[PDB]
């Protein structure tokens, strides 16, 4: 050990307490002009703190306000240098700053239940995907229709080789009672297309906005669940002629207890309903889609689907 | 010490204080060096892997508590009475309670005689009238327990819904019990709580299971624990027979809890739902964790 | 489709943050795979309807933690035995023990063991149970036979379309056609006969337009799904002959020669599962068995498959070339292999192995996740074969 | 059912003979009350006088028969017996050319 | 403590308590599982 | 001593200094005689041969570390809090970090409870408030490791090439990880470094493997270690299914390093590559090896 | 004296001296006794 | 008779060959003088170089043959061989209809 | 390497000579197996002695004539001294198969 | 020294370390060697 080296040491930090290194710990003979500085860095070496010691004849005293050290995390590595006059700095101690204080894990961590979610669906790959769970008619009731005759992207609907109605539940649930759904939809022919929010695990009860198109039945309803394939109209219908590529936003506001549907970029709800007798809360945050057609051909089908927590 | 109190309630209901304040008042004290008493025995499974062996899971083992007591009195006749009472406080078929009281509360373990006790010294015990009994008891359920929390919800409406507040303060998962009255269609929560034991941790976060419609007089006990059958009708009817390959799969994971929804429909005379939630711990005492 | 530029913009131009985002996504995919691998199985017991109707009726569920031990093999074209050991205090063990002496119950029980949320299923009939005593501790060891044992008890008479004790002509029944179609057709004809020969057989059973839509197939316990005679893509043909031989014995040689697989699935409509592609596929009852002949090896296909390879350049594609008389087949390597990847390999969440493009190579080295028990090779034995007798 | 009569009062051959019906119970939950009535099919008297392991003359009964619970070796032996007899019968029923 | 006693006897494997009859019966049961479904019914 | 510092970071994020500067400030110190702690256990294999036995290979075994800690405080209630916190710092399912810091740097080992801890003396622990806990922990990955070396190369060109400097300063081989953006076809090095495990030592000196052509949005992670699947796409597509039996076979051997080449082709946007080189060591501290 | 030594090893059973050859031969002899009289003479 | 030649002067293949008659004795009361003469049927040369169990090249003779003392596995295998051959012969002797 | 070597025939003969070739055990390779005991891998090789060739040599009703044309009579019968007749049956079958 | 310890345990034979798995596998291998050549090819 020919060359002098630092002594590995540790520092203690507390939230709300002033950081202080007493003078009787940094002894030695310090001539006038000696300067001591303490440097705190992170795992990458970035300096997250620097302080100056009060060098005296035989002691060095450190005293910083708690706000100066509140940003220094546990595990941040420190380095104490003493510089005699007309000399290069000499490191006396180095090590780690541990925090001796009440520990709050819940403050730093965020639970998966306490996280807003946002889901997308494009149907451009011509496959259903693992995120949609068929309901009402069982496995294999869903399908993708190309709509190659017109310049349109593939849409999702019932398996018209077997069924004329179907439902699909988004595999994962939401994390809020309030929810926004944005659907870009195509009106190929006559049918009924339900956007379903606040659904239970088996889609027995839910709120929904139903777009119905036909020879003379182009309108929008607010529906409640009676099963994945059954529903009950609530309130009066609103006339609406769906065109190919139409974007509808179904927003359920929990604190308002109101499910509304806006068409395109309109700032006024196309339809609106409030005070529906449907359970809400944990276990009632699933979402999905449903289709019902008289003929075995696509009616109103969603090309693009989007869901997000909150309104 | 006054920081720890150990009691025994026998198969016959006798109350003994083995350690702590009031120990030895019934004549029996607890000797040192008791084993497998604090931590629940768990064996961890390991399977071959590229860098040795890979973790494969854990299996909790039943507790095998070997301890010793000392039965003492001033006269041999009363010593014999005390020793007989201590032996009567135990059995093989039926279990007796062993309570530990600390600043963290009171937690009990149900224990039974694993083998015959080993009493007395080499000479006849009436000489000393102060003799040790070596007890080898076992806990089939290895978790220390507190009294389970019971919640009652009675409704007169045909259709109703409630939110049961539920929370797991222990360090191990617990299995819920439901007592549902009949008639009526019940929907009970089976939330995964993030448990991924069926590869559906996020899919079953808000999972609800619908019990079969109950006819009049068919009150059901729905116990989620693997030891008991899920559905038991009080009248002996096969209620599980009408339930179409469905079950309660998820316990209450530690540190998790919410207002679980319970729904009742098609109930001409209302209905009552009781939720029993056990409080299971792996240690006789521990500070709350979250 | 989050592009690199989009991810970098979301991370505000920090390459390290963007790559940590990508690493987190990869980690969550790996964690999903591990959870799927380590998921517990779902063991469920079902029974026949006590009144004698169709549809299996749910008895109960055995917990994996509540089992003592279990063993379930899946074999290629071979029946296998599943073994499940329970404590006798278990409620399903008690039910099974009371079953022989319960006069209100049918005596047949079906086990269904589901892995990966029902994606893999082992279903089979009860073979027996045994009350065994290990050091005065009694447990119930229950043995099931997998659902391929039905083909042992299905047999093909010389004339499956006519009453058996009256006239069975000719001496043997012979059906020739594409391999999958002919095997499936033999099975279906025998299923028709044993269900009662109630209706008239069309020329091609799997030409679904030939079957009337008013027909009810709900009482059938077994079904067979296959393509029609013209639509079958089996490259090779087959001739199956029988004189009261069991169906599995009839079809074993053809399955081995064509490298075909019999897949059975018990459709639990109580779980929402449905079936399609065979007559009466919409009205099938709960727990009805469906058979399908598949080409999982793809050895006889026009594009061939992988028969060999090396760890430094992957698999090597070969195609079968038939010599004089088509008795002999050799392998010719495709020097310029230009087979397109399956469309399934471009779908999110896909994990299966397509027959045309095998991908799974399991490597053993110093750091290996598997253990290799034994690898044995043996050369061919006899150059010539004689078959005959009387002509 | 397989039973071993160690020191039971039952006297094989005297109380019960081969082929005669007897009932038996097993102390398993759900079937305590049931009595499985089978005709006695096997009873073996065995003893070992060796110094190492010594067992007095003891009887083991097997009531009822089952092809399923038969050992694989015994199943193969019985099947071989039946196949050999059937092969002899077919060969003797062959019509000469 | 563990290295050099019963905790390494466990690593040794079936040197101390281990029975022959149970092992033989287990092997017979595995063979029976393997061969029973392929044995004929005759 | 001040030449060595041992810490535990529990499953809950708690920080304990068991030895070194500032040890025992959280109430728990480390008792002597900790085993299977320094060298990674390895068993060597031997086949019968003409001169006895012939060397067949080596296998690294998982670590079974048995060590004792001592939890202490002036008053029994604070001792109980300390003991509960120490218990909460450990688990069977999830691993906690064990960091050793010396003049060679800080290396961590991930350890989990192999079985239940054995706490306290023969008498109740509140008498002393200074009690030992015997811990049998296990390291499934037995190598001490440091933070890996990470390098990034982004480009805008449709076709480009780069060289990553790589060097194994440890005593054990390490397995490289890649993070590759999409779209684009990548050529990744799989240099043997002269390793003769496949009898292709200098045959595979400059081996490069072509990843399958990634479609838009299919950013992949390519981990060469055997614990994990090689190709995993972030969008869930089965990239390895299109990779016809190919794999990364060779680890970065100790003492070996070079400028490994990475090639990108058919990338209209111009992609990015990240290389992660682990720092695995068989000992808590060791001088760098050349 | 007896409890805790060879006298309880005897209760343990076949943990100390017991060889596999005689057990295998005895099991083979039992199987041969069971199956030999029913094997055909051909 | 089963014999194991450990270090005996007998050299199998040289002194005695397969099919050649030889006598053997057993040291049992009442048969010491008797010499059982059988033609040698089997001779196996076996060795094990493993460190745990090292067994130098040793010869084991079996003189004479008996179906009674044959192992059950060997008996079943030989029976299966004969039955398969007889089945082939009967099937080829079948007369067509 | 034999199974995957395309330049080699797949049949192998072992000859074990005792006493300088006076005693000889010769046979064809039946199979081999790579077996692992405690991560230690060895190769066990099974050969069939040369008497197995007589299992694969069979006697048709008329060994001197083509088989798929006419094999008369129904069975082939040869009578004579024991050694000569056995050797003669074997030789005629070897002649036919060559 | 040798008489009365592990050196006489070796005389005892397979009392200490000895496993059932390889013994059963070796017995099966010997039986397979005996019976495999005589088993028919059918």
């Amino acid at each position: 050990m020919l060359s002098t080296g630092p002594i590995m040491e540790t520092l203690t930090l507390t939230v709300g307490s002033a950081f202080e290194i007493p003078g009787w710990k940094l002894r030695g003979e310090y001539p006038a002009g000696t300067t001591s500085h303490l440097v705190f860095t992170d795992a990458a070496g970035g300096t997250l703190g620097e302080f100056e010691g009060t060098v005296s004849a035989k002691e060095i005293h450190y005293l910083q306000a708690p706000d100066d050290v509140k940003n220094i995390p546990h595990g941040a590595n420190f380095q104490l240098f003493v510089t005699y006059p007309s000399m290069q700095p000499q490191c006396l101690y180095f090590g780690t700053a541990i925090r001796k204080e009440p520990r709050y894990p819940l403050s730093t961590v965020v639970s998966p239940e306490d996280s807003a979610v946002q889901y997308k669906a494009n149907f451009v790959g011509q496959y259903i995907g693992p995120m949609w769970k068929p309901m009402g008619n069982g496995w294999g009731s869903l399908g993708i229709h190309t709509h190659a005759l017109i310049s349109e992207a593939p849409s999702m609907g019932p398996n018209y080789s077997l069924f004329s109605s179907a439902a699909a539940r988004w595999l994962w649930s939401m994390n809020m009672d309030s929810v926004t759904i944005v659907v870009r939809v195509l009106n190929v022919g006559a049918g009924k297309f339900n956007v379903i929010v606040c659904a239970d695990y088996q889609m027995q009860t839910y709120l929904g906005i139903q777009f119905e198109t036909g020879i003379s039945n182009n309108k929008v309803h607010v529906i409640t669940g009676d099963g994945p394939l059954n529903w009950g109209y609530q309130g009066d219908a609103v006339n609406n002629t769906t065109a190919n590529g139409d974007v509808y936003t179904i927003k359920y506001n929990d604190l308002l207890d109101t499910i509304s549907c806006y068409k395109g970029t309109s700032l006024t709800p196309l339809i609106e309903a409030s005070g529906l007798d449907v359970p809400h809360g944990e276990g009632f945050r699933y979402t999905g889609l449903a289709w019902n057609t008289a003929l075995l051909s696509p009616g109103v089908e969603p090309t693009a689907w989007e869901a997000k927590d909150g309104v | 010490t006054d920081f720890l109190k150990i009691e025994l309630i026998g198969r016959d209901g006798s109350h003994w204080v083995l350690s702590g304040p009031g120990m030895g008042q019934q004549g029996v004290t607890l000797n040192p060096n008791l084993q497998q008493f604090y931590d629940a025995p768990v064996k961890t499974l390991y399977v071959p892997g590229p860098f040795g062996e890979e973790y494969a899971g854990k299996r909790v083992q039943r507790r095998e508590i070997v301890f010793s007591v000392q039965a003492y009195d001033e006269d041999p006749d009363t010593w014999s009475t005390v020793d007989s009472l201590w032996r009567w406080a135990w059995d093989y078929d039926e279990e007796s309670e062993l309570r530990v009281s600390t600043s963290d509360g009171t937690r009990f373990l149900k224990v039974r005689l694993m083998e015959e006790p080993k009493p007395y010294y080499e000479k006849d015990p009436h000489i000393t009238a102060d003799n040790p009994i070596v007890m080898t008891v076992t806990a089939t359920f290895p978790y220390w327990q507190d009294e389970p929390e019971e919640l009652i919800w009675t409704t007169l409406s045909t259709e109703d819904m409630t939110r049961f507040p539920v929370r797991n303060d222990g360090d191990v998962p617990v299995w819920l019990k439901w007592t549902l009255t009949a008639p009526g269609l019940w929907i009970l929560p089976d939330f995964s709580w993030g448990n991924d034991m069926y590869s559906r941790g996020r899919e079953d976060l808000g999972r609800t299971v619908a019990m079969p419609e109950l006819v009049a007089g068919e009150h059901v006990s729905v116990d989620s624990d693997p030891r008991v059958q899920t559905l038991i009708a009080v009248n002996g009817m096969p209620t599980q027979n009408r339930w179409k390959g469905n079950d309660l799969l998820y316990p209450l994971m530690p540190g998790k809890g919410a207002e679980i929804p319970v729904q009742l429909k098609n109930a001409p005379e209302g209905g009552a739902c009781k939720l029993t939630r056990p409080r299971w711990y792996s240690r006789p005492w521990s500070r709350p964790g979250v | 489709a989050n592009n690199w530029t989009d991810i970098l913009a979301a991370s505000d131009g920090d390459e390290w943050a963007a790559f940590k985002t990508i690493e987190a996504q990869a980690d969550e995919v790996r964690a999903g795979h591990q959870a799927l691998r380590r998921a517990k199985p779902l063991i469920r017991l079902w029974m026949n309807n006590p009144d004698g109707s169709e549809g299996l009726v749910y008895v109960g569920r055995v917990d994996y933690d509540d089992t003592i031990r279990g063993s379930f093999p899946f074999k290629n074209n071979t029946p296998s035995q599943g073994v499940l050991e329970l404590r006798d205090d278990n409620y399903l063990a008690v039910w099974l023990k009371q079953l022989p002496n319960n006069p209100e119950l049918k005596k047949n029980v079906v086990i269904t063991v589901d892995f990966y949320g029902g994606k893999k299923r082992w279903s089979g009939l009860l073979d027996k149970w045994t009350i065994k005593s290990k050091e005065h501790v009694k447990y119930l060891e229950v043995t099931f036979n997998d659902d391929l044992t039905m083909l042992q008890y299905l047999l093909c008479p010389p004339n499956p379309a006519l009453p058996i004790p009256v006239l069975q002509f000719p001496r043997i029944f012979g059906i020739a056609g594409p391999a999958k179609w002919a095997i499936s057709t033999l099975i279906f004809i025998n299923l028709f006969r044993v269900q009662g020969n109630l209706w008239t057989l069309p020329d091609d059973p799997f030409n679904l337009e030939s079957w009337d839509d008013i027909l009810d197939w709900s009482d059938w316990q077994c079904f067979v799904k296959s393509n029609s005679f013209l639509l079958d893509d089996s490259s090779v043909w087959t001739f199956l002959s029988s004189r009261m031989n069991p169906v599995d014995s009839i079809i074993a040689d053809a399955l081995d020669d064509a490298q075909l697989t019999i897949t059975y699935r018990r459709v639990l409509t109580d779980d929402g599962e449905t079936a399609e592609g065979f007559p009466g596929a919409h009205g099938i009852k709960n727990g009805a068995l469906v058979f399908e002949i598949v080409d999982n090896s793809n050895a006889t296909a026009l594009e061939g498959t992988f028969f060999s390879g090396t760890i430094v350049d992957g698999f090597a594609r070969s195609v079968l070339l038939y010599g004089g008389g088509f008795v002999e087949d050799t392998l010719s390597v495709v020097s310029d292999d230009q087979t397109l990847q399956p469309d399934e390999y471009y779908q999110s969440g896909w994990l299966a192995t397509m027959a045309k493009m095998p991908w799974l190579v399991v490597r053993d080295n110093e750091w290996t996740p598997i253990e290799s028990s034994d690898l044995s090779w043996g050369p061919a034995k006899n150059v010539s074969v004689i078959v005959g007798g009387d002509n | 059912h397989l039973m071993a009569l160690h020191d039971s009062w039952i006297i094989p051959g005297l109380h019960i003979d081969i082929g005669q019906r007897m009932g038996s119970t097993v102390n398993s939950k759900g079937v305590e009350n049931i009595v499985w009535v089978n005709q006695l099919e096997e009873m073996t008297a065995a003893w070992d006088n060796s110094a190492g392991q010594t067992m007095p003359l003891s009887w083991v009964l097997k009531a009822g028969k089952s092809d399923r619970a038969m050992s694989i070796g015994e199943r193969v032996a019985r099947l071989a017996k039946k196949m050999s007899e059937a092969l002899n019968n077919v060969g003797v029923h062959i019509v000469q050319s | 403590s563990s290295g050099g006693g019963p905790a390494v006897v466990n690593n040794y494997g079936d040197i101390h308590t281990a029975n022959y009859d149970e092992f033989y019966k287990g092997q017979q049961r595995r063979e029976a599982q393997q061969q029973a479904p392929i044995l004929p019914v005759r």
